[PDB]
């Protein structure tokens, strides 16, 4: 099946933001042509990537891509926020010791300092400027409802919480 | 429960022409000949021009002359001149004792001359920190009223953004005063440097223009 | 022989008003008072008639709501009532020579408002022309006041001339096209000695109030002397980029004509003692030179306050400013709500709400500033003021005026705040506090009398154990309320037990105790009864009635 | 009828070398000629001796090192091989009457040197008293030249005087211990105008080359030479903090005797164009004033490069530098540093200062946390104290006790924090208020009985015009001080005139006024007298 | 490998008084009396006084008296002046053709004691931009040669950062004139504020001090 690729990675962005929504799987059938579905309806977009320009708040929803093959490929979500600060992560669901990146991001590319992390209410790290935490590996207790503060322009902010959850991967 | 409808509204003609006003009445007016023909500018009080349909008032000039009887009436202005800019209107008095007004009738036009002094006012710096800034021209003991103030804003004609006020006639000299007022922002007062006031009258054989620079003086 | 109107004011619907025809001239025996009235941009319209012998007589659409009576023998009164809008219109007397209103004397009219648009009172702004395109001998000078922004008519402009003469010309009004609000301006011109000579106008605005009065005075020159300049410099840090323990701030007033100097030192605004600064003149030729010295501890310095350097100099201000340097300075917009005082509420019963948004960058555009209730109910029109502050941010200010009986009963209005450049809009709103409620212990104090303190006082007031927190405190004497700015209250604070305290201290002079020495401490809050006030008189002579 | 020696320099070990004695007046041969040499500090050797036939003897040391050749009829060489350091020696030739050295004709003698050091020219400077120390009328006065730093030996040392005399004395070369070189002191002693004229030493060293002289012309006095101060006056940034598009910078020499100058400005030590900067001088009464503008521009200023300000008065370098400013928060951390509490300070008389940094990140490696004072005086040791927050932040806390005098003289003290991650150490100062002193009034009141509040009371304080605003308030009821936490004071906020005030407020109950009905506020403050401390106490009674 | 002995090597006579310097040789010298006497100066050539051990050179005054013969030699000087404080010195020619000179006697005229006058020279601006200072204190005329110059920068008491040189006796008055020269860095300098020189003499009952602070001149 076409899996569904995102560059960036990133399923939450800001508003007025790009995003490029690729689709390929194993050539059995050679790359001619794509479909592809937002929310379920079948958008107007034939070759194998389609970008996505400046978001709006209707393109938050149910994505999903497809090829000449005859079933279909996962419901990736795209959530889209309008905001000071997006706690900006990697993936919603990971199997253990695959990279995480964590961003908490702030608006058309502002500086957000004294930055703190929280996993599950405590304080994870705290930088001074904004950081990437990577985690290399995925503990099962590292799953948690994670949320940012930081200060934007001298001001305080907090992101909107976000609950990421890691499952053993043998079975 | 009666009526009077003066007709036409507007009327326009120039100097050596003549205006017709008709002023139709829906009952006949006291003895048939009570109605009157009134002149009125901008700010004043009506002046009687005709009293008793036909006569007329003290201080009228002849050219105004008054017709008509029962329902029908009219006020002939013949041999134009400048100081009928004005809104005339009709009145009838009535049995039952009541006096009913025309609807008013506009005519526009120009006569003598004599040249105005230019003035131009900037914007205080009291004014500065309210985030307003107005700009006045002065136009001062002039005749022709018919003049027209043009604003430049680094050589830029401007529009919708001034003002005009006209004064009466002064009762010593005749003469007319203006003032327009430009009114900007303090961020599109201070963007820029030239404001000139050009100034076009029949008495002035070139439009004289008096200008400022902001900050300079 | 002549007719005037008087009487025509601004009142509310339902209203009753009566306007007075005094003639001069001829006599009310032998002539008939007709009135007529006309609003502004339609024809004119006949009211009515009295005769010689006090027969009234008036049109079918006034239907008894209009009288006329003989007051004396030169004065016609016409009475009104059942006041609405479409009565706003200039009224004309008119000398009648019989029941036809044929006539050749009127009046000049007088005008009625009957309005729904705010009671703006006018801001008057000097005309003067630029001094370099008067010329030398000009042996006559036109000057002005311009009264913009005022609603609704009239406005009456006088001048004071001194003792040269002075002709008058007041223009008509234009309707100001963006606002709706009138303006005027009014001109003297005088002759002779005008170089020199101080110029006064009096503008009067009697919708606002009957004695609202502006005077504005100002000369006829904007060069007047050769402008000074003012810059300030400060200490360096040192070689390792440290500060030294004591700044210096050096304010230099640059090559000007002599003359008294006058220089205030501010930190965010606010004067301090002149004894923490010098001062110094100079004078080399015909000009002259001033410095001034201030001097800061390093933990001033590094709190990043603002300082300003003001002169005054021949009746004109000069200014700059100056805060701690940055390499680089962030800074984001904020935003402030405040409720309506108690002293609004029910003192002056005309609440207002603000919503304050401070520290935006000027970028390009106007902010977007929106009032709304959640209950979907209409807001009144709000007023807003944008201006740049000394720091260069810019300050937006909106007030918004309130329903009395709507926020009583616990209505919540919401500011919000859009703008293309932020991230998000901005959201402040406010509502009556749902707690509980107290009244409030008020005890007023005198301190005593001691060396050094013979002509100066200090005054005292405790309001205590009071819920909820929102309280007025004004101090009063001698029936008048003295201004805010005259004494100091504290923020309020939560008592050990059960509600909040407020001090508030007001120093006095000698001559106001000798006035009179009761002095009463005032404040209003909404748990207060019965009328949401609650007041303490003190006299400060306090007699030491020793052993009783 | 006379000899003279020549030849005599400075050669290395080793090295072989020919002196000549020149006679003149008589005949060689008829008479012999003697060398004799004398080391410097010993007595005298003889040498050798040819005859007129041209035989030479020699003595038991010399060992066919030396050897004696006539030249011509007026010059007898002597040459010397295998020379080392103890040949160092003013050699002597004198005309022999016979084989015996008994002689009354000698030459002057020349120098032989026997070194490895390198042949460098003398320093010379002028020797004088300091003029305060000089006597008014003072009517001979002695003055001299240091000719230091030269090798080898000699230089002589001659002196204009004018239309003075003096006495000259020139006293023997020391070897420098750490360079070898020599150096000499040559004094003149004048009596009459000294204070007026003009003198001067010549110094003359042969053996850098044979016209080297050096002149040093110099006066008793120098022009007063009064030390003027240097001060580095700047160009404001406007009140956003926003840089302007060019720098001012204003060097102030403020009150000095009046005399020549320059002012150069440095950019990183380097000597920058005279345009570029513009100097002016004043004159008030006695004392001079002197400034001096420098342009920069703001690329430049924000380039962080270190500009001097030189001022050369008399001859003499005074200085002042600068650099862009450090802004106090390097990586967002902050440091905030007290001043001691009056109560601390006045009533315990254990005055402490505490120094809190936050917000720093939590990592490996100790923070550097050091206190000091501007004048190098010792200090304590402190209570260094770190804890991470609930946020993740890490704090770090110091509290160090100071001297009560210490304080009140209004010493300075700094607190010096170093991290690993910090790019630069960050520095905080306290001290003392420059501004005036006043003393608090105290005015307390007991609020009267409120309807319903029968066993409650509130006693209120008012506490004014004291300058400056640090200020300690405390309650005591029953001669014991009450707990802070029963009483709430305001921050001090400034009056309408001079100084500040505060309120405090405390509740009271039934109890406690029934027990002791006295209660005192007391306010502890720098400028109270005779103890900072000035109280007043208040009870809930009437007159009766 | 033959010695020359003179003796002493230092002896002490008044104005006056007369002093006997004595040369004995190991070997006697050629024909019994070839011995000379020499009086030297610093700076100069020695001059003859006596040749064949008793004959007076000429221009040596009668004063000079030589005699001895064999081995043992003896000048003798009756009627001591200050002019005669100068090192004597005796020659033996041998068989051989060889001369040996004595190893001296030194002269020292005994007169009165002379406190030293004491100067403190601060260094010149000119040797502070050369990265060293050096401060100089001046004895000056004293008599006997012996004094102890303590150096004291900020009251600490100084220890190998100064060297001394003395003059030779003088030929009018026979006094001793010194300097001793304090030589530190630049930064050394200006680290401290009071240079004090402190000296002690015979002649002195105290140790007198002369000292300065840095500038204030
Ligand atoms: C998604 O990612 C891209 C980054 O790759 C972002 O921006 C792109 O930016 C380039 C450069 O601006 C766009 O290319 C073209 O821009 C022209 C204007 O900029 C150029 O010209 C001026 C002088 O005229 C120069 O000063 C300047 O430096 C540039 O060299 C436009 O004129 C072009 O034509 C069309 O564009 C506009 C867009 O509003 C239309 O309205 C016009 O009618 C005209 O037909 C051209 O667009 C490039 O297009 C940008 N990409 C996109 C996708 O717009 C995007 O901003 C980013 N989008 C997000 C985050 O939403
Ligand atoms: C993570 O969490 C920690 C706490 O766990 C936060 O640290 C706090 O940071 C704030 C901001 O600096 C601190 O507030 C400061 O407290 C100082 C302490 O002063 C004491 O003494 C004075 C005088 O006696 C008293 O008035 C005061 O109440 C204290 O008892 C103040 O001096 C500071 O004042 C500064 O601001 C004022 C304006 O409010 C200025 O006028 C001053 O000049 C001065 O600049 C300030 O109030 C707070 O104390 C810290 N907490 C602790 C427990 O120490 C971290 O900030 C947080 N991390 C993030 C990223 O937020
Ligand atoms: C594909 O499916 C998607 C989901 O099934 C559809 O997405 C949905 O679209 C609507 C409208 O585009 C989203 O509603 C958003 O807009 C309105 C109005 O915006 C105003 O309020 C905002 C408050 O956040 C402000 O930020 C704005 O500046 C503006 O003033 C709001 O009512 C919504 O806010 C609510 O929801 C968000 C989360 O989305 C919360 O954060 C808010 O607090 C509030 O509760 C939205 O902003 C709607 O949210 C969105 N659904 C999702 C799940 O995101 C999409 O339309 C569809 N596409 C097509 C083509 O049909
Ligand atoms: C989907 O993505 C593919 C990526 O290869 C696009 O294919 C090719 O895209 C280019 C650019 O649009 C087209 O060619 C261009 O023609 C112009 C004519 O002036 C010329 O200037 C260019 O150099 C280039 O040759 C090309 O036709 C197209 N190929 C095909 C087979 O379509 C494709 O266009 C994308 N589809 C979209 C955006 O709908
Ligand atoms: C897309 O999804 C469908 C889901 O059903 C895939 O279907 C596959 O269908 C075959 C045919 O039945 C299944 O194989 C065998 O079926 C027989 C008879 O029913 C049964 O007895 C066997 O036990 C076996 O299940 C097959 O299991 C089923 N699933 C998968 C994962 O292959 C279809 O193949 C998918 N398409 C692609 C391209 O993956
Ligand atoms: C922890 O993370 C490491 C790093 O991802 C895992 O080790 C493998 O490391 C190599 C390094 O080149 C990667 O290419 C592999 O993809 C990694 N394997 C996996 C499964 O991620 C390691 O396995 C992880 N361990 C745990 C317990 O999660
Ligand atoms: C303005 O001037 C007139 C002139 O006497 C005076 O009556 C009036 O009170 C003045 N207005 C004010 C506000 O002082
Ligand atoms: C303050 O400024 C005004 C303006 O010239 C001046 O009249 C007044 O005397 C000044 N006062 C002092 C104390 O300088
Ligand atoms: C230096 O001074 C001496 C002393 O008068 C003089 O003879 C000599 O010529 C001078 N030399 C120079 C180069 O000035
Ligand atoms: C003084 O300083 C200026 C600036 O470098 C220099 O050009 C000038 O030559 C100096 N003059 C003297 C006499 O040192």
């Amino acid at each position: 099946k076409p899996k569904v690729s995102l560059n960036p990675p990133w399923n939450r962005i800001f508003k007025g933001e790009n995003v490029t929504l690729t689709c390929n799987g194993n050539n059995f059938f050679e790359v001619s042509s794509t479909k592809w579905f937002h929310n379920g309806s079948l958008s107007e977009e034939t070759n194998s990537s389609l970008n996505i320009v400046n978001a709006k708040f209707e393109d938050s929803g149910e994505y999903k891509c497809q090829h000449q093959q005859v079933n279909e490929s996962e419901p990736v979500y795209l959530e889209v926020f309008s905001d000071w600060l997006l706690l900006q992560a990697s993936a919603e669901v990971v199997m253990e010791g695959q990279p995480l990146f964590l961003r908490c991001h702030g608006w058309r590319n502002w500086d957000v300092y004294k930055v703190i992390y929280y996993k599950d209410g405590e304080a994870l790290k705290y930088w001074y400027e904004n950081h990437n935490i990577s985690i290399t590996n995925a503990t099962v207790e590292d799953s948690g409802t994670y949320y940012c503060t930081g200060k934007v322009w001298q001001l305080d902010y907090e992101s909107e919480p976000l609950n990421i959850t890691v499952i053993k991967a043998p079975r | 429960e009666l009526d009077m409808t003066q007709t036409p509204s507007s009327v326009s003609a120039p100097v050596g022409g003549s205006v017709t006003i008709n002023c139709q009445s829906s009952q006949s007016v006291y003895g048939n000949n009570y109605l009157a023909w009134y002149q009125q500018k901008a700010g004043q009080p009506p002046k009687l021009l005709i009293y008793r349909a036909s006569t007329l008032a003290s201080g009228a000039p002849s050219r105004f002359k008054g017709s008509g009887s029962g329902t029908q009436f009219t006020l002939t202005i013949s041999d134009l001149e400048s100081d009928d800019a004005a809104t005339y209107y009709c009145l009838g008095y009535y049995n039952g004792v009541i006096n009913v007004f025309g609807g008013g009738t506009n005519v526009e036009i120009k006569r003598t001359v004599g040249a105005p002094s230019v003035f131009i006012f900037p914007p205080s710096d009291e004014q500065l920190k309210s985030g307003t800034a107005s700009v006045v021209c002065l136009l001062n003991n002039f005749y022709p009223r018919e003049a027209k103030v043009q604003w430049k804003v680094d050589n830029a004609l401007q529009s919708g953004n001034s003002q005009e006020s006209v004064t009466e006639q002064d009762s010593k000299d005749s003469t007319y005063s203006l003032s327009s007022t430009l009114t900007l922002s303090k961020a599109d007062y201070e963007k820029h440097k030239v404001y000139a006031c050009e100034v076009t009258h029949q008495g002035l054989s070139s439009p004289v223009t008096k200008s400022f620079n902001r900050g300079e003086c | 022989q002549s007719l005037e109107e008087s009487g025509g004011r601004l009142v509310t619907p339902g209203t009753p008003l009566t306007l007075t025809c005094t003639v001069s001239g001829f006599s009310l025996s032998t002539y008939n008072i007709h009135w007529v009235r006309q609003a502004p941009g339609k024809g004119l319209e006949w009211i009515g008639v009295i005769d010689t012998g006090g027969g009234t007589y008036f049109a079918s659409w006034a239907k008894g709501r209009f009288a006329i009576s003989k007051t004396s023998s030169t004065t016609v009164d016409l009475k009104m009532t059942s006041l609405t809008a479409a009565d706003t219109a200039t009224y004309f007397c008119a000398k009648g020579f019989d029941y036809s209103a044929s006539t050749n004397l009127w009046g000049p009219g007088t005008l009625v408002t009957i309005s729904s648009a705010s009671t703006q009172s006018p801001s008057v702004f000097p005309l003067t022309r630029c001094c370099k395109n008067i010329p030398s001998n000009a042996t006559s000078v036109t000057l002005g006041c311009l009264a913009t922004g005022y609603f609704p008519e009239p406005v009456m402009v006088t001048w004071d001339t001194g003792s040269l003469n002075g002709t008058t010309m007041t223009l008509p009004a234009t309707t100001l096209t963006l606002s709706g609000h009138y303006a005027t301006i009014s001109l003297l011109t005088v002759s002779g000695a005008w170089a020199k000579q101080m110029f006064t106008c009096r503008v009067a605005h009697t919708p606002s109030s009957t004695d609202w009065v502006d005077n504005k005075t100002f000369s006829v020159c904007s060069r007047d002397f050769t402008p000074p300049t003012v810059k300030i410099l400060q200490s360096s840090c040192d070689g390792g980029g440290h500060f030294p323990p004591t700044i210096q701030l050096l304010c230099l007033v640059s090559g000007y004509t002599p003359g008294t100097i006058n220089i205030t030192w501010l930190e965010d605004g606010q004067v301090m003692d002149v004894d923490l600064s010098t001062a110094s003149t100079t004078q080399e030729g015909e000009l002259a030179s001033t410095q001034s010295e201030l001097t800061l501890s390093q933990k001033h310095w590094l709190s990043d306050r603002t300082y300003t350097c003001q002169v005054t100099y021949q009746g004109h201000t000069f200014e700059d400013s100056t805060k701690k340097c940055a390499d680089s300075n962030p800074r984001g917009v904020s935003a402030y709500l405040s409720r309506p005082s108690p002293f609004d509420l029910f003192i002056r019963k005309s609440p207002t709400i603000t919503c304050l948004v401070v520290d935006l960058a000027p970028s390009k555009g106007t902010v977007n500033l929106t009032w709304s209730r959640a209950s979907g109910k209409p807001v009144n029109h709000s007023t807003r003021k944008e201006e740049k502050q000394r720091n260069g941010t810019l300050t937006v200010t909106s007030t918004l005026p309130v329903g009395t009986r709507d926020w009583i009963e616990g209505e919540t209005y919401q500011c919000r705040v859009t703008h293309p450049h932020l991230p998000r809009a901005l959201m402040r709103s406010t509502t009556k506090t749902s707690g509980p409620r107290a009244a409030p212990e008020v005890y007023a104090f005198a301190t005593p009398e001691w060396p050094g303190s013979r002509d100066k006082r200090t005054l005292a007031c405790l309001i205590q154990n009071f819920m909820p927190e929102d309280i007025s405190v004004q101090w009063l004497h001698n029936e008048v309320q003295l201004p805010d700015a005259r004494h100091s209250t504290t923020q309020p604070r939560k008592t050990k037990g059960s509600g909040f305290f407020v001090f508030s201290r007001l120093e006095v002079t000698r001559a106001e105790w000798e006035q009179k020495d009761e002095f009463i401490c005032r404040a209003v809050h909404e748990a207060a009864s019965p009328s949401q006030t609650v007041q303490r008189a003190v006299s400060s002579v306090n007699p030491g009635k020793h052993h009783h």
